[PDB]
């Protein structure tokens, strides 16, 4: 396989050249500055054929994939803004080529994929979720690549008071109004109770979405 | 065996480049690990097809995708190599390999012609 | 997780605590127990090959001149064989077994080996049970009882009510039941 | 046995792309204007066959927000300059976090093409793509020949009587035009070198506005505009 | 490749003068709990060879497709009846993957015996081979062949060859009761003290043994039995 | 086998036969004008007549800027020169950025003529079709310019031209040339050897194009001239 | 006429023209008999002499113990071929610690063979050999420039092969079932016909090979012996 | 006339010369019988231009092989060639058998061959494949199947089918009567009256030397196993019989 | 000299590989008709081998003899061409439809393998490397929106949209015919549509390829929404559908 060959040294990727000296900087004891950790509340639940997402910041947890599929992000900012560009626009250029509706089964595929070829050292937590021909599907990926269609997910650092109040006040066949009551029930009280910001609330339609960021 | 073939070369210090602590041993590092992330990843494709659908298929692959890839500028200017990402079916496709960028330093031309195709 | 499979006659059941179940064919079943993200991946590549060797089985010319789910395929024309996939899968996790590691069971119908129960612990450790498989945790506190009333040809209600009190014993100390058949599936879930 | 089949002849010429260009001599037209408030594309799709959904055969696509494409050739060769001009588009827009100008985009598939036109054992394209676009620097329409050269064009026609349909359109033309202006003069350039009567289903006409996304105007708004 | 998980307890083989009798338990310990008692362990690479194990089932197993498609590829381009491959031969071909493996730090979790008959001048059923489905004929100990190979590649011919816990206390009954050209009956006899002093003395042994001879007529599978 | 060009291959007597047809694909193109002056080096250029309506605004398909010290003018395919340049552009960055300098012009047309020498003797590819005119100025020589072909050789030029009807531009640049000369007249001389070329006597401003590099303040600067100026500079021509 | 420039195309019959050469070469080279009889091989055969000051080229090479074979072309494709089956050889007495099967050394030789000549840039072996063992049976085996390997009683290459053919054909039945010495005597007698010169100690390569005698070129008074014998 | 110089360049009007090229050399070379019967198969290989060779040791020459000792393959062109797609039959059947435990069946084994051959058919440099080969198995539920891939790449089922010289006649012959119903122990006498009336070379000495068999039938359980002499010599005797009368 | 060899644009333009390519895949004269209705989409060809040195013969199982393939489970094609390079797009299309269905995670689209193939085989004609497919395909499928969608492509590599169609010899008139039927269809249960579509198919391979085509000749597929699975109608309900039509 000399073409793999030719075709590693013509194209770019992950440069590697400065691995020797940061050993050496670590092992010589030193304090280095820590990582952005923006993990925060986030959940989102599958309501009347529309998916509810919900994050809290000014960092704008809602994230664009499409105009029908939206996420939240809970980890390491850096990792969590690159993957999700390039998930956005992984799903735009099969957009472009493919000409039809993109589908959330897609996005979990490629996440999961990503996300499983890098075994933990990815910090990212995404709660992708949106509405496709197979109506609204609700996503919970987690940093191994395991994702799973739950009706309503709640992950972050105080993701226990927010599942535990989605769990007590979650029905099917649910209002969009009392979604969004439900999801600040999760997220407001999540940020009262666990150790910030304001409110973020976003319906995922089938098409003419809204962003609601001064939520709260 | 490894660490390539002792021969008497007798230029073993370059005025280009000095040798790494690991000469070609390959420690299992991360860059390591990302050296070989698409070697292993057509080599599971090409195990996927030429088990399913015959060793012909893998024969095919490679040889169109080894015709294509002959196809392109001699080293030096980079080379587009679309006729590639379309046997490959990687032009759907964006990656981290095709954004990012090395810069790259000590080498004339007409070396790097010597060592891309042994003359 | 408790994922249990017994072979009655003309037909096997399998059921798991809870999705552990997928559905890499139509008379092909399989339940998961180990790590999240590996058994997700290992079945999707499963399920991908199993699909694969389906499309590719359907021979040249014409020939042969709860919910229920009655196989397309009539007369096990081109399904796949439950032995294939079982041992690509052997052999997947066993040239990745020091990292990848899953205790898959598998279950299905085949024309030429009739009725089949296999199972694949971690590792390359295919075996092929006549009678019944069971792994996963707390399976010691009922497998006594796997070993108690299956006498040869035990029938599909008692199979029924046997694996009902199994899963409950070993959830004790909603579930969901598979059983295939020559010609049909069902699935079904028993709160 | 890597070797050039696109050679230098005697008193240069570089002719085998020049049979590329007879090829371009023998497309049907393939138009566009550039507006005072957007800038047009069109183009001349036939009806073979009677039997062809309409909807199906695309030539005036969409790559960026605000960049269309339109092509008078070989329909495969326009597919993969079509995604490989996408790729590039969003390889900009990964790294830059911007829509990708036309200028560097019209540079970008000019050096693929001159790359095909001179890697060894490859035939040149048969196409002269029509790139157009709104940005940050206004509009902009540029014409990528088979030879690779490219030219910010104002108002070009490129096809079967290109030459006639390029003096009919000077004839015709102002800088300051309105974009209903632009689309009329496409029009009557369209029909002006057809070889039969002209109406519905015929025509495709694309338009990017000063501000709106480029959009391909649908069959019931081209047959507002015949009217 | 990793480590032990399903493991088998022993198997013991010794000559006689029709041929070769191996005999294992039927036994795949998970760790601690016993799943299975119906394991195959002994496999039949072919006519006049049989190759056991005791360790790691799915090295065992690896190993028993390797040696059936070397099997394959020999009756494959088969001209006469002496083109077979010897127990010899199988046996250094499992050496050397061994080895291999040993080189590499991916170790076969197995302690393998390899044996049979090196001759064909005994039997003829080798012209007419079949895959898919008289009276014993005496054989010297000389063309008669066994074999080991162990974690590190180690191997050695002997007259009786044991592995794992059968290798520190059943080989000093085998070295005290051996004898050359034994009848069946003496040698099932001694095979049954071999397996019921396991039987008592391991706790993952059992007591539903398997026994099959490699003789002039062949590969025989013995039914399966309880110890008395 | 039997379709080989057969392109790095002598002639019967001396010669490569590719490498004479590319020239005289040098001697069928635009006229490109080189100068050097007292107070920076002119570069003008002929634009071919494509048609009217091409954008003259911004459209300088002659001249390029290769680094803010560098630029250049093709008299050949402009389709190699774009690649070509892009090749000089990134040679030049990557000398800055390893060596953290500004690129001498002579290092620059080294590597740019080993690109065009790379493929007129290794491989079977055609050889690149375009001569350059690399002009600039740098601390070491002062103002410098080069003509590189695609033969790989190059040599310094006080003053030269290339393309159709380079010879009367040589003999017309052999005659009325001074070193002492100031920016005006070195403009001058352009459009007196540009129209000389191009047989008319009235320069035409929308087929000419002019650009040049000044050096004060100690600071390298490039100017592209426009229509504006380019009719100015005509008409003072004709006034003179 | 055209079709012969490379050797991946066929004439308008259908046929080879590289190969065929190939073939002409081995017609071109020098003469070797070798004959079997129940567990016995003789392989003879002379040796080009260039000139009276030149010693003769040696043709025979042992490969292994009961295999030693004859170069009847192209000294370098016997040379390459020679080490290909030496290592092989080697290889497997090595790995398996037993003696490899003649019939798989032969079939891997002719897929070298068929691998050669079906890719272009490359060229089909100028050279014929006489692949003899012992491999419990007498056998001799031949394989062609084209990818094939025949098996025979007797052979002969090149050279006044008309001769050899004739006469091994015209005494094909004493062959079977004969003493050493006869087999010697008729061997000789052949490479004598060959001839049509007359045999020396230098020119003749009298080897023997078979049971309890693995390969190994007989001495020079033997070989003066012999000759004698087949004199008078 | 050019285009016939090349087997990737495409003729004027739409036909690759060097694919009839193939056709002629294997029409030119050794013949190859095969069909089925109601005991099993029958797969005949007969070596006509061996005539002048009177070297050769006693069936020696076997163009007739087997995969897994269930599958038989046979073949008209060169040896080499033949040999080679022999050898990636045997690896295809190992590598299925290796990830998959289950034997081949056979429509993969021919559909793999197939486009192998045809995988020679595309390109420039290659020497395209001269072989015509022959794979048949016979199991007693499914009865029997015989299939031909051409070296174009063109598989086809066949009841029975005949390749090399004088096949035209050999196919004539086999067709006079239904050969399903006649048994494979019976069938042997048809086959050598068929190749010592329809070959010229082959007289009545050549027909034990220079012949080859194999079944796969219910008396070898199914499986390969060439054809003992004691069964060849009487069928032989009674067509030398027949045909002097 | 060497132009119409290689795939070199030749003067004037008309790459003549191609051409050659196409008339390769005319001789072959095996008529396959497409046509699409609602709900339902019919593929129907001839159960004949391709003209070629060889013929055919009465030993021969003539049930084995197709040209109607199908890449995963609802997307069906129909090449018609040479023999190996029929079977080898056949294989080509199934590694698309694998690609995709790794990688996106759901069914390929009949469209997205159309484009995707066309790609191939453009890469085939513009590199002179390698010889051309001398097969074109008529690709069917249901889409997600639950409709019928036809599809062709060719050597050249022209995929395009169609709504009833021909590949083989004397395609040219054809091309008025099914309009002509279509016209009749112009003037419903699933099941009434799913019958008219197919003796709507029936009918024009009749009037094409003029005559009787037995039972034992013709080999119908269709992919409806009841079904939606690739699955070829038996000999006897041809046959009815036969004696319907007469």
């Amino acid at each position: 396989l000399e073409y793999i060959n030719i075709l590693k040294e013509e194209n770019g990727g992950y440069n590697f050249d400065n691995l020797k000296r940061n050993e050496i900087l670590k092992e010589k004891g030193v304090k280095f500055p820590q990582f952005r950790k923006t993990g925060t509340t986030i959940c989102g639940l599958v309501c009347q054929n529309a998916v509810i997402l919900g994050a809290d910041t000014n960092c704008s947890k809602l994230h664009y994939i499409s105009k029908n599929i939206w996420c939240a992000g809970a980890g390491v900012a850096g990792d969590l803004e690159h993957t999700t560009l390039w998930l956005q626009h992984n799903v735009e250029l099969h957009r472009l080529n493919t000409n039809t509706q993109p589908r959330v089964s897609m996005c979990v595929s490629r996440l999961t994929q990503e996300l499983f070829k890098y075994q933990g050292y990815k910090v990212c937590a995404i709660v992708l979720g949106g509405v496709d021909v197979n109506g609204p599907q609700l996503y919970g990926i987690h940093p191994h690549g395991s994702s799973c269609l739950l009706p309503f997910t709640a992950l972050g650092s105080g993701s226990l008071n927010a599942m535990a109040v989605l769990e007590a006040k979650y029905r099917d066949n649910m209002t969009i109004e009392e979604g969004k009551n439900l999801v600040c029930e999760a997220i407001c009280a999540g940020i009262f109770n666990d150790l910030g910001g304001n409110v973020d609330i976003c319906v995922i339609t089938k098409d003419s979405y809204q962003h609601i960021r001064p939520y709260k | 065996n490894y660490l390539e073939k002792l021969n008497f070369d007798f230029k073993v210090k370059d005025v280009v480049s000095i040798r790494d602590i690991n000469l070609e041993g390959k420690e299992k590092n991360i860059e390591t690990f990302h050296d070989t992330i698409l070697l292993n990843e057509e080599k599971n494709f090409l195990k996927r097809t030429g088990l399913i659908y015959g060793s012909q298929e893998v024969y095919k692959n490679i040889l169109d995708r080894e015709i294509v890839s002959l196809s392109r500028r001699l080293p030096g200017i980079k080379s587009s190599l679309l006729s590639l990402d379309i046997v490959r079916n990687t032009i759907d496709r964006i990656d981290s390999y095709e954004y990012m960028e090395k810069i790259d330093p000590l080498e004339p031309l007409s070396e790097i012609i010597e060592k891309k195709m042994n003359i | 997780t408790t994922i249990i499979g017994i072979i009655y006659d003309n037909g096997v059941m399998l059921a798991c605590d809870s999705r552990k179940i997928n559905r890499i064919n139509e008379n092909l079943y399989v339940c998961r127990s180990g790590a999240s993200a590996h058994s997700q991946k290992i079945i999707e590549i499963i399920k991908h090959y199993c699909v694969s060797m389906k499309n590719e089985n359907r021979k040249k010319g014409r020939f042969h001149e709860k919910n229920k789910y009655f196989y397309e395929d009539k007369f096990n024309d081109y399904n796949p064989l439950v032995e294939n996939v079982a041992h690509i899968t052997k052999k997947i996790i066993y040239t990745n077994n020091n990292f990848l590691s899953c205790a898959l069971i598998f279950g299905g119908y085949d024309k030429i080996k009739k009725q089949q129960l296999y199972a694949v612990n971690l590792n390359g450790s295919i075996i092929e049970k006549h009678d019944f498989a069971v792994s996963g945790s707390g399976s010691i506190y009922i497998q006594s009882y796997l070993q108690d009333k299956y006498k040869k040809f035990m029938t599909k209600k008692e199979c029924f009510n046997l694996i009902l009190n199994c899963v409950k014993y070993a959830m004790h100390n909603l579930i969901r039941i598979v059983n295939i058949t020559k010609s049909f599936v069902e699935e079904f879930t028993v709160v | 046995y890597s070797f050039s089949l696109t050679t230098f002849s005697p008193t240069g010429k570089l002719v085998q792309i020049e049979y590329a260009l007879n090829r371009v001599s023998s497309s049907s037209p393939a138009l566009g204007i550039r507006a005072k408030n957007g800038v047009i594309i069109a183009t001349e799709k036939k009806s073979p066959n009677e039997l062809i959904e309409e909807n199906s055969i695309f030539k005036i696509q969409q790559i960026s927000e605000h960049i269309g494409i339109v092509y008078a050739g070989m329909p495969g060769d326009f597919r993969v300059l079509l995604k490989r001009a996408r790729k590039e588009a969003i390889r900009y827009s990964l790294q830059y976090g911007s829509e990708i100008l036309v200028k560097e985009l019209v540079k970008i598939i000019a050096s693929i093409v001159q790359e095909f036109t001179q890697t060894g054992g490859v035939r040149p394209f048969g196409l002269s793509l029509l790139i157009c676009g709104v940005d940050v620097y206004g509009y902009h329409l540029y014409q990528i020949d088979p030879s690779g050269c490219y030219f910010n064009w104002m108002a070009t026609c490129v096809g079967k009587d290109y030459q006639n349909n390029m003096s009919f359109l000077e004839k015709r033309y102002n800088k300051d035009i309105e974009i209903e202006d632009a689309i009329h003069t496409a029009i009557l350039t369209l029909k002006e070198s057809y070889e039969g009567v002209l109406n519905e289903k015929n025509i495709e006409i694309g338009v990017a506005y000063d501000n709106k996304p480029f959009k391909i105007l649908t069959q019931n708004e081209i047959k507002d505009y015949l009217i | 490749t990793l480590g032990p998980v399903v493991t088998g307890t022993s198997v013991i083989a010794i000559k006689y003068k029709h041929g070769i009798m191996i005999a294992a338990d039927r036994k795949a310990s998970y760790g601690s709990y016993a799943k299975f008692q119906n394991v195959e362990r002994i496999f039949k690479i072919n006519n006049k060879t049989v190759m056991g194990f005791s360790g790691e089932l799915a090295d065992a197993q690896y190993l028993h497709e390797l040696l059936t498609r070397k099997n394959i590829n020999n009756l494959s381009e088969k001209k006469r009846k002496e083109d077979m491959y010897t127990p010899q031969h199988y046996h250094s071909y499992v050496s050397r993957v061994f080895y291999v493996r040993k080189n590499r730090i991916d170790p076969l979790f197995n302690n393998i015996i390899i044996a049979g008959i090196n001759s064909q001048k005994y039997d003829n059923n080798d012209d007419n081979v079949l895959l898919y489905t008289e009276e014993y004929k005496e054989i010297h100990k000389d063309d008669l062949y066994i074999g080991f190979v162990d974690m590190h590649g180690t191997n050695f011919c002997d007259d009786y060859i044991t592995t794992g816990y059968a290798r520190y206390f059943a080989l000093t009954l085998l070295r005290d009761h051996y004898k050359d050209n034994m009848t069946e009956e003496e040698a099932r006899i001694l095979i049954n003290e071999c397996l019921r002093i396991l039987y008592f003395r391991d706790a993952t042994s059992s007591n539903f043994i398997q026994i099959v001879k490699v003789t002039s007529k062949g590969v025989e599978y013995e039914e399966p039995y309880i110890l008395p | 086998r039997r379709y080989d060009s057969r392109t790095t291959t002598f002639s019967p007597e001396g010669r490569l036969y590719q490498v004479e047809y590319a020239l005289e694909a040098i001697n069928n193109a635009s006229i490109t004008i080189g100068l050097i002056t007292k107070d920076g080096v002119i570069l003008g250029a002929d634009k071919v007549f494509i048609s009217k309506l091409i954008d003259k605004a911004n459209n300088y398909e002659k001249i390029y800027k290769i680094d803010k010290h560098i630029f250049c003018g093709v008299a050949g395919l402009n389709a190699d020169a774009n690649i070509l340049i892009n090749q000089s552009r990134l040679y030049a960055q990557r000398y800055l950025y390893n060596y953290n300098e500004v690129q001498p012009v002579s290092q620059l047309v080294v590597q740019i003529c080993d690109i065009k020498q790379s493929y007129t003797q290794y491989g079977g590819l055609r050889p690149y079709g375009v001569s350059f005119l690399i002009g600039g100025y740098d601390t070491k020589d002062g103002y410098q310019l080069y003509h590189t072909d695609p033969s790989g050789n190059y040599s310094g030029w006080f003053a030269t031209a290339i393309g159709t009807n380079n010879l009367t531009a040589s003999s017309v640049l052999k005659q009325e040339w001074k070193n002492d000369m100031t920016l005006e007249e070195g403009l001058l001389l352009a459009l007196k050897t540009l129209a000389k070329s191009t047989d008319t006597e009235i320069p035409k401003s929308e087929k000419i194009e002019l650009a040049y590099l000044t050096n004060k303040d100690g600071e390298v600067y490039q100017k592209y001239l426009t229509e504006k100026e380019i009719e100015e500079l005509i008409k003072l021509y004709t006034q003179k | 006429n055209l079709y012969d420039t490379d050797n991946i195309i066929y004439s308008p019959e259908g046929r080879l023209y590289q190969v065929e050469y190939a073939s002409e070469a081995i017609k071109q080279g020098t003469c070797a008999v070798a004959i079997k009889s129940k567990d016995y091989v003789v392989v003879s055969g002379l040796k080009k002499c260039i000139s009276k000051l030149s010693f003769p080229q040696e043709k025979i090479f042992k490969i292994d113990d009961y295999i030693g074979i004859s170069m009847s072309g192209i000294t370098s494709d016997a040379k390459v071929l020679t080490k290909f089956m030496q290592n092989e050889c080697l290889s497997h007495k090595f790995l398996y610690n037993e003696n490899i099967n003649i019939e798989s050394l032969v079939r891997s030789v002719a897929d070298k063979y068929q691998k050669n000549t079906q890719k272009s840039s490359k060229r089909a072996f100028g050279v014929g050999l006489m692949i003899a063992a012992y491999h419990n049976e007498p056998c001799i085996f031949e394989t062609r420039p084209n990818g094939s390997y025949f098996e025979y009683d007797a052979l002969s290459f090149g050279a006044r092969s008309h001769a050899s053919k004739t006469y091994l054909e015209k005494n094909l039945h004493l062959f079977e079932e004969c003493s050493l010495e006869e087999l010697i005597l008729h061997c000789l007698k052949a490479l004598k016909c060959s001839l049509s010169s007359e045999l020396t100690i230098s020119n003749t390569a009298l080897a023997v090979v078979g049971k309890n005698h693995p390969w190994q070129e007989i001495s020079s008074l033997q070989l003066e012996e012999y000759l004698s014998k087949v004199k008078m | 006339a050019g285009y016939d110089l090349s087997v990737s360049t495409f003729s004027p009007d739409g036909r690759l010369y060097q694919v009839e090229y193939i056709y002629k050399s294997i029409n030119n070379n050794n013949t190859a019988l095969c069909l089925e019967c109601k005991d099993g198969i029958i797969c005949c290989c007969i070596n006509s231009n061996m005539d002048k060779n009177k070297m050769i040791k006693k069936n020696s020459y076997n163009r007739i092989y087997h995969v897994n000792n269930n599958i038989i393959i046979t073949y008209s062109g060169f040896d080499g060639d033949a040999r080679n797609i022999i050898d990636r039959a045997r690896s295809e059947a190992n590598t299925y058998y290796y990830n998959f435990h289950t034997n081949i069946p056979l429509h993969i084994l021919v559909n793999r061959i197939s486009l192998y051959i045809h995988a020679y058919t595309l390109y420039w440099h290659m020497r395209p494949f001269a072989a015509s080969i022959i794979i048949s198995s016979f199991n007693e539920k499914d009865k029997g199947d015989i299939y031909c891939i051409e070296p174009n790449g063109a598989c086809y089922k066949y009841s029975g089918i005949v390749i090399g010289k004088n096949k035209e006649m050999f196919k004539t012959e086999i067709e006079k009567k239904d050969y399903k119903d006649i048994n494979v122990r019976d069938a042997i006498e048809d086959i050598y009256k068929f190749i010592l009336t329809s070959d010229d070379h082959m007289n009545k000495n050549n027909l034990q030397n220079l012949v080859n068999f194999s079944w796969i039938c219910k008396e070898s359980s199914y499986e390969f196993q060439n054809i003992h002499e004691e069964i060849l010599t009487p069928a032989l005797n009674k067509a030398v019989e027949y045909i002097e009368k | 000299m060497y132009d119409r060899h290689l795939t070199i644009f030749s003067p004037d333009g008309n790459l003549y590989q191609i051409e050659y390519a196409i008339k390769a895949v005319k001789n072959t004269n095996i008529t396959s008709v497409g046509v699409k209705g609602e709900n339902c989409a019919v593929i129907i060809s001839q159960k004949k081998m391709a003209t070629q040195y060889i013929s055919q013969d009465k030993l021969l199982d003539y049930n084995n003899i197709t040209n109607i393939y199908n890449i995963t489970d609802e997307i069906g094609c129909s090449m018609v061409g040479m023999p190996g390079d029929c079977l080898s797009m056949v294989y080509k299309a199934r590694s698309e439809a694998s690609e995709f269905l790794y990688s996106n995670g759901y069914n390929v689209n009949a469209e997205t393998l159309c484009r995707n193939i066309c790609d191939k085989i453009q890469v085939y004609t513009q590199h002179a490397y390698m010889r051309l497919h001398a097969c074109s395909g008529m690709i069917i499928g249901i889409d997600e929106n639950n409709k019928p969608e036809l599809f062709k492509f060719d050597p050249s590599g022209f995929c395009a949209g169609y709504r009833a169609c021909v590949i083989g010899n004397k395609e040219q008139e054809s091309i008025s015919v099914l309009e002509r039927l279509l016209e009749k269809r112009k003037k419903e249960t699933i099941d009434e549509d799913i019958r008219n579509t197919t003796i709507l198919a029936i009918e024009a391979l009749q009037t094409i390829l003029a005559f009787d085509l037995k039972a034992s000749e013709i080999e119908v597929a269709i992919v409806s929404t009841k079904n939606r699975n690739f699955t070829q109608i038996s000999e006897k309900e041809i046959d009815n559908y036969l004696t319907y039509i007469a």
